[PDB]
């Protein structure tokens, strides 16, 4: 279990992508031509999960995204072979991206996918960002998840979802998309971190005191939140180190696989950070809904399985005891037949700005709030029957529709019973 | 299993190397299969300095097994005089039963041990003591057609 | 008279790693193998350019672990066919040990412990080093002492079981883990020392003052008491001297085959006599597995001394704790205790916090009260199995869900073997 195949697909799919790999290349002492100026060997210590240059595949339709990844500042670094676009673009329409154009491109990135597999020593999976309300983010990369899933069925796949909300595009089709890709990533990923646009937009617009966010004001709370939850396996450590092993003590029921990540402090982009937080203020960061980036409330829910990374110099003894604090303090919150649900790690290198710093990955039933969001506006949507003109086009049936609908709502009803359960 | 080596040599009657193997710590009333102690198997062969090894070094004299044969019991009836001796001044059970009803009296009657009859009845011995079938040692004197034994007997 | 030890897992491995540096120090043995100086020859083989190679084979399905003793201070000690890895690991699930990744590597392990074996002349049995929630430690060991019984079935298996305790644990599914191992491995194994992690930490936070404990404080601590258990088949003393003699001393039901071990002393590095450690041998603070014999009925109890020792202190001393204090025994039992005694004082490492002491002594008793470990893994593994959680990863991977029912009926039956012997 070591390396890491990643793809970004889709606009939002190579924008927040690129910004990942910006982050952490910053973290592990890598410059944009490809070569180390870090000075710590825990730097070097795991970077060949992600490098060999990075191991990433980068796509799209829209053929102009290539630039406006190459043009970027780390955009030199990425190798030739493995940009794969298409000529014309999806245009939100998830039909085009899932059977139609996306489906013709994605032999060709198979094949580039294949080829960075192929010299792996021993793979772990696979990593996919993309956009839910897209075409291209959603259509083509659930397309991509199932060829991929099929040609390698030994592997994890885990993709970074973003779910889109009307506070950051009024299309209205999105609701579609996103449902028709959420009948995907249920029965073909192993583990999802959903990414909220609604609760970004509220974290820089409420906490973050900007009036009009940004896409780069969004991406920057989500390169981050990454490079959190993503820290045990780019570091040494012994809590939670592979794609499995993380799995396998967060997902107790296949289906339900979507995490409410979170993380803590929150930083505007380049702002100054005056006094380092404390270990009790930064836990304090967990039950604080302001801190999700799921718009969900976990007071509202119960959590089956957390995971906490905490980012760092500071007292090993006093995590301990604030996490065994604040579970007990909110027993009824967390749920009673899963003993020892939560745990935590802590990771000496924090991230680049901050002395300190904490992330919140959360299987909490209170996840269903939002698919109930998606699934009132996609049956509004579909009640009335707009734009599926579109899709059915495209090859699509209109019973397709109705299957992912209830499939969703399947998905909420089972969240609301583990929800509703007793020890007794 | 040293219990188990310990067994081979008493049985076999490899006077040295009982010596080797109980001063590794071998279990001096170790169990075979159907319940046989080294004392039981070395007094079964007739090898005297292996049973007054084990005896010495702490061994069950009135040990039985799974057909509730004690030492005394073998050593009567393959006869072993030097040994029933022996026995018996450890503390042996000169009127131990087995699961057929016998004595060792009986037995070293049935096998004409008249010099071993003689030791075990001066160390009172039952000699009305009856069999499954109901037969003393006298009457096995009477049935057998010894009469060397039957006056061994009343004596 | 030789003894092969097998380490499965992280755990196994890194426990055998602070036990080999401890046996070696404890018989003068180089990092490069040398010795400017038989018993001990039951662990230790022997090159024709005087060197002295351990009859030890490590496993773990994932090289790190493994890849850090062939370049440690004892890369040049093992012969490097011993060292086996794969590159795949179980990911914490017992299936994926015993069933999917475990079959992949069985047979290549099982040949390179038939090398070992057919050094040895007179062979007798094995020691087996694993962890209980780790997915190696759990399923692949299982698998490899049911092909053991087969290879090597006329003879002794012992185990050296790491107990979880969520203050180190690393997964969710540990009493899934523990509790199918237990079930496949009971029949297989004549006798298991458990260590539970809890009691090994809440031993390193008193005793030796440490805040947050690591891995290697506890696998010293650990190392030190499988030491005091391995010191009479390695030094030949009175006691214990072969392999049999455990089950024949500990062990009186095939099943119920699970001692509690007490060490006393443990003394930070910043003398004792031999009544006040004897003492400690019955305080529960001292055990490795965290319960309380006072509420249970004792099977057998031998005592283990080393160092400084006077045969007379230890007949006062018994006699204290036989007078003193109330220690309720069953009523077939021989109820005396067996003391065995070696000369020769603890080692510690050069650098522990462990302090030299000037004697030592290792109490191991088969209480029903251990029985308290199993129900608390058994009520964990209740309350998870009640929603079939996580089950889905299990059943994945090459395992029948009736398993997971058909080891915890043997769980409960077990419990009830404990109760009856016990009243
Ligand atoms: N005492 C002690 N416990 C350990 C050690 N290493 C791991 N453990 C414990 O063992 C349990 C399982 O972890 P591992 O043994 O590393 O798992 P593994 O056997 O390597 O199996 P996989 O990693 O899943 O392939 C955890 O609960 C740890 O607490 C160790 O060195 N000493
Ligand atoms: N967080 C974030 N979301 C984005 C970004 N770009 C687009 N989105 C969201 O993704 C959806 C549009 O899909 P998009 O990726 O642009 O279409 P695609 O090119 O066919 O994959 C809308 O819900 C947008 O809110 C971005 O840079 N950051
Ligand atoms: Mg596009
Ligand atoms: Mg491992």
């Amino acid at each position: 279990m070591r390396e890491i195949v990643h793809i970004q697909a889709g606009q939002c799919g190579n924008q927040i992508g690129a910004k990942f790999w910006e982050v952490i290349s910053d973290e592990h002492g890598i410059d944009p031509t490809g070569s180390y100026h870090g000075d710590s060997d825990l730097q070097l210590e795991r970077i060949n999960v992600y490098y060999n240059v990075p191991r990433a595949i980068l796509v799209d339709l829209e053929p102009g995204t290539m630039d406006s990844v190459r043009s970027g500042p780390f955009g030199q670094i990425f190798r030739p072979d493995n940009f794969v676009f298409g000529q014309s673009g999806a245009g939100n329409n998830w039909a085009k991206g899932h059977y139609t154009e996306g489906a013709e491109l994605v032999d060709s990135v198979l094949d580039v996918v294949r080829k960075e597999s192929e010299s792996c020593d021993c793979l772990q999976g696979f990593q996919l960002t993309h956009s839910l309300g897209g075409g291209t983010g959603s259509g083509m990369g659930t397309l991509l998840i199932s060829k991929i899933r099929e040609e390698y069925p030994d592997r994890i796949m885990n993709t970074f979802s973003v779910v889109p909300s009307p506070k950051v595009s009024d299309t209205v089709v999105e609701p579609y998309n996103a449902t028709l890709s959420v009948h995907q990533l249920v029965e073909n990923t192993d583990e999802t971190y959903c990414i909220d646009n609604e609760a970004l937009y509220d974290i820089c617009f409420r906490t973050l005191k900007l009036t009009t966010p940004t896409y780069g004001d969004l991406n920057h709370l989500v390169s981050a939140t990454m490079s959190g939850v993503t820290t045990c396996l780019r570091f040494p450590g012994q809590l939670n180190a592979d794609l499995r092993k993380l799995a396998v003590n967060m997902v107790p029921f296949p289906r339900l696989h979507f995490f409410m990540p979170g993380f803590a402090p929150l930083t505007s982009r380049g702002s100054q950070q005056y006094r380092a937080l404390t270990v009790p203020e930064l836990t304090q960061q967990m039950f604080d809904a302001k801190n999700m980036m799921a718009a969900c409330d976990p007071r509202h829910g119960r959590y089956l399985t957390v995971a906490a990374v905490f980012r760092g110099r500071m007292s090993m003894k006093e995590v301990d005891e604030q996490m065994l604090n604040v579970q007990n303090k909110n027993s009824s919150y967390f749920v009673e037949w899963i003993p020892n649900n939560v745990k935590t790690a802590v990771c000496d290198i924090p991230p680049r700005g901050l002395k300190m710093s904490a992330t919140f990955i959360g299987n909490s039933t209170a996840i269903q709030e939002l698919f109930k969001r998606i699934s009132e506006q996609f049956t509004a949507m579909f009640r009335r029957k707009a734009f599926l003109h579109w899709y059915t086009g495209e090859g699509m049936d209109e019973m397709e529709f109705t299957e992912a609908e209830s499939n969703m709502n399947d998905l909420v009803s089972e969240y609301q019973q583990y929800q509703d359960a007793t020890a007794d | 299993d040293l219990g188990k080596k310990l067994l081979e040599a008493a049985r076999a009657g490899q006077d040295d190397e009982v010596r080797i193997l109980m001063a590794n710590g071998a279990d001096v009333n170790a169990t075979d299969a159907s319940g046989l102690t080294p004392l039981h198997l070395a007094a079964t062969y007739g090898h005297l300095e292996i049973v007054e090894v084990l005896l010495k070094h702490g061994a069950d004299v009135n040990a039985i097994d799974i057909m509730g044969s004690t030492p005394l019991h073998l050593a009567a009836l393959i006869g072993h005089l030097e040994i029933v001796e022996v026995l018996l001044k450890h503390g042996a059970d000169v009127n131990a039963v087995d699961t057929w009803g016998d004595t060792p009296l009986h037995l070293a009657a049935i096998m004409g041990h008249l010099e071993i009859v003689e030791v075990l009845l001066k160390h009172g011995a039952d000699v009305n003591a009856q069999d499954k079938f109901g037969k003393t040692a006298f009457d096995i004197s009477i049935d057998n057609g010894n009469e060397d034994l039957a006056e061994i007997l009343q004596k | 008279r030789e003894c092969i030890s097998i380490h499965v897992g992280q755990a196994g491995v890194q426990i055998g790693n602070a036990c080999w540096e401890l046996y070696c120090l404890e018989h003068g043995i180089q990092p490069d193998g040398q010795m400017p100086s038989d018993s001990f020859n039951t662990f230790f083989s022997e090159t024709g350019a005087g060197k002295h190679v351990p009859r030890a084979v490590f496993v773990d399905l994932e090289p790190t672990v493994i890849d850090e003793v062939r370049t440690g201070t004892y890369r040049q000690l093992f012969h490097p066919e011993q060292l086996i890895t794969g590159k795949e690991d179980a990911a914490n699930n017992y299936a994926r040990g015993h069933y999917t990744i475990g079959k992949e590597i069985i047979d290549l392990v099982l040949d390179r412990i038939r090398k070992l074996a057919d050094q040895c002349t007179g062979l007798q049995g094995f020691s087996v080093f694993h962890s209980f929630g780790g997915g190696t430690g759990s399923g692949f060991t299982s698998l490899l002492m049911e092909r053991l019984s087969v290879d090597y079935g006329k003879k002794s298996k012992l185990e050296f079981s790491i107990y979880p305790a969520p203050q180190v644990s690393t997964a969710v599914v540990e009493p899934y883990n523990s509790i199918l191992t237990t079930h496949t491995t009971l029949e297989h194994s004549d006798c298991a020392f458990m260590v539970d992690n809890e009691a090994i930490y809440d031993i390193c936070r008193r005793n030796l003052d440490i805040e947050r404990p690591t891995y290697t404080n506890l696998n010293r601590l650990i190392g030190q008491i499988v030491s005091s258990i391995t010191a009479s088949l390695r030094f030949d003393g009175a006691l214990n001297v072969d392999l049999t003699e455990f089950q024949t001393n500990l062990v009186p039901y095939p099943r119920a085959h699970f001692p509690l071990a007490t060490y006393a002393p443990v003394i930070s590095a910043e003398q004792l006599s031999v009544a006040e450690i004897t003492n400690a041998c019955f305080e529960p603070a001292n055990q490795m597995v965290k319960c309380d014999p006072r509420h249970g009925k004792y099977m057998a109890c031998c005592l283990l001394y080393r160092g400084d020792v006077v045969p007379k202190d230890v007949n006062a001393a018994i006699a204290t704790i036989k007078t003193k204090r109330t220690i309720q025994f069953v009523d077939w039992c021989p109820t005396g205790f067996k003391v065995g005694i070696n000369y020769e004082p603890p080692t510690v490492v050069p650098g522990g916090d462990l302090a030299k002491v000037q004697r030592a002594v290792c109490m191991l008793s088969n209480t029903t009260a251990i029985a308290e470990a199993w129900a608390r893994l058994d009520h964990k593994f209740d309350l998870m199995y009640a929603k079939r959680a996580f089950v889905h990863w299990y059943v994945g991977e090459g395992m029948e869900e009736g398993e997971f029912s058909e080891a915890r009926e043997d769980m409960a039956a077990l419990e009830k073997d404990y109760e009856e012997v016990g009243v």
